[PDB]
């Protein structure tokens, strides 16, 4: 039965062709018949070859109906694969026939999901280019398998991520998710834009689309599935999308979400945050205007030792302590929702430097707020900031340890106590372990950073006469006349004064 | 109905 067919599929009279395609194509709906097509390497060849070449509906139809029925068996799927169908299915994407488009977008996927070598050769016949192109369908189940072919594809190759960048991907994808509700279609849309936001490329691209406020429209959505993709896409492209407005409605849905009970909700959330509030002064006004604050610190509550939880909770707040309009009431907000104990105890054990590093931080901008000196004092701040600080600095001397070097460490230390020190009984606290000679060693530093900070705290030890005596007495004259030329500007402006108050 | 059919297996 099959070399007949075969030979029939081979003639050169198209009619006898159109008939025997319809013959075949009967053969494949039944088991015993369709395993007689699939172990035929040269029947398979004769499907592949007619469907190519077919300039008629019904045979275009008959053999990708044949080739879709193949791909349900692994010896169907290497029988279409080795018989060069993956080239002839990519044509059959550009078909004005509903039909044989369904038949090769099925086809293809099912290729692309259980068969080896199958994502190169579709790349290489063209696929990408065709597949996003056909982004701009209406059928949603259509575009669900179109979508979940892309995720294939560009899953692992920078290549293919590039291929959909330059057809335009980023845009229709964000479109989908702006114009459709069919959740199964949003999930997998969510997916390959998941892809992309790992490229360096696409992330641009994605956020100038308008893929933040259109990944916050399914924020509350009750797949789950859905929402955690939409955040673990957002958490990837929100480095990238600090000039971007009309982010209030998002911005809050993300401060709600910090109260969830899925920690990779809470922690998707909380990087968001963090990343949305680096130095963008609206932005900070936004989140603590909708009790962002009290939000992030009970998120650091319940976290406990959980740093994945902890450290984008405590950046967010040591942004959210700085540099706004609301900076004042924030960090009194912090100390109101009980929060200076336990951003005293995330300095210590078992903390590694990341988190370290962002709560030295946020206790250097709290420190701004003189209702948060006596308490921080009283939490015991100071005496751990000094002993981070003074092994931190020996580290240096004796040269990335867990990607954070010694040097932050001095320099955030520094820093905090430098604010610290504008208190009368801090100043006391600092004197009495013992800092000024660090502090003097700490001007001959070669980074400029850590000489401003180092001047700054030996600037506000110096206007009490008995800690000015001291300074002098560790020979500090030196440096800090070489420092009076310092191309840093609040270097010298230190340097100034602490000479000034030593000399009476 | 290729769709629904090819959903359901896939998914
Ligand atoms: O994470 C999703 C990915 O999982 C696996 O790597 C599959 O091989 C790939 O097809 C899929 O896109
Ligand atoms: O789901 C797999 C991964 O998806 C995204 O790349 C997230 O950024 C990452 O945190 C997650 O583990
Ligand atoms: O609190 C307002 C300001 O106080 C001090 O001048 C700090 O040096 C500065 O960083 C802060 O922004
Ligand atoms: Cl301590
Ligand atoms: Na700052």
């Amino acid at each position: 039965a099959i070399p007949e067919l075969t030979k029939l599929l081979n003639d050169e009279d198209q009619v006898v062709v159109n008939k025997a395609a319809v013959m075949v194509h009967q053969l494949s709906k039944k088991e015993a018949s369709r395993h007689a097509i699939m172990r035929s390497p040269q029947m398979v060849s004769a499907i592949v070859r007619t469907m190519q070449n077919t300039n008629d509906v019904e045979t275009a139809r008959c053999t990708a109906g044949t080739l879709h029925n193949l791909s349900h068996h692994r010896e169907g799927l290497l029988a279409i694969f080795k018989s060069g169908g993956i080239p002839a299915l990519v044509k059959m994407l550009g078909s004005p026939v509903d039909s044989v488009l369904f038949y090769a977008i099925t086809t293809l996927h099912n290729l692309l999901l259980h068969q080896e070598g199958a994502k190169m050769a579709v790349r290489l016949a063209g696929g990408l280019q065709k597949m996003v192109a056909l982004l701009n369908k209406t059928n949603v189940k259509f575009l669900a398998i179109t979508t979940d072919c892309l995720q294939i594809l560009a899953y692992g190759n920078q290549e293919s991520k590039l291929i959909i960048l330059a057809s335009g991907g980023p845009q229709a994808l964000v479109n989908i998710m702006r114009t459709y509700t069919y959740e199964k279609l949003l999930w997998t849309t969510s997916r390959v834009l998941k892809v992309l936001s790992v490229c360096s490329s696409n992330k641009p691209a994605i956020v100038e689309a308008g893929g933040m406020q259109a990944l916050g429209l399914h924020l509350t959505d009750p797949s789950q599935r859905l929402v955690q993709n939409c955040l673990w896409t957002l958490r990837n492209l929100s480095d990238a999308a600090t000039k971007q407005e009309g982010m209030e409605g998002l911005l809050g849905t993300l401060v709600q979400l910090l109260g969830s009970d899925d920690i990779n909700v809470v922690t998707c959330a909380a990087g968001i945050l963090s990343n949305l509030t680096c130095n963008n002064y609206k932005n900070k006004m936004m989140v603590c205007q909708v009790g962002g604050i009290e939000a992030l610190v009970r998120t650091v509550l319940r976290a406990g030792d959980r740093e994945d939880i902890t450290e984008p909770a405590i950046c967010a707040l040591r942004h959210l302590t700085s540099r706004h309009q609301e900076a004042e009431m924030a960090q009194n907000a912090v100390r109101l929702h009980y929060g200076l104990p336990v951003v005293v105890k995330l300095l210590h054990p078992p903390s590694h430097w990341p988190l370290i590093k962002a709560t030295v931080g946020l206790i250097r901008n709290l420190a701004l707020c003189p209702a948060n000196h006596a308490p921080l004092r009283e939490q015991g701040a100071i005496p751990r900031l000094v002993q981070l600080l003074v092994r931190a600095h020996q580290d240096t001397q004796r040269r990335f340890v867990e990607g954070v070097r010694m040097e932050e460490i001095v320099e955030g230390c520094t820093g905090a106590l430098h604010i610290l020190a504008r208190d009368v009984h801090n100043r006391i606290v600092i004197r009495g372990l013992n800092t000024i000679p660090l502090f003097v060693q700490l001007l001959y530093s070669p980074i400029e950073n850590i000489q401003r900070v180092a001047a700054g705290v030996l600037c506000e030890l110096a206007q009490d006469k008995e800690a000015a005596e001291a300074i002098e007495a560790e020979g500090a004259t030196a440096p800090l006349t070489e420092l009076l030329h310092s191309r840093n500007e609040g270097v010298a402006t230190y340097a100034a004064a602490v000479l000034f108050r030593m000399s009476e | 109905x290729i769709l629904d059919x090819h959903l359901x297996r896939v998914w």
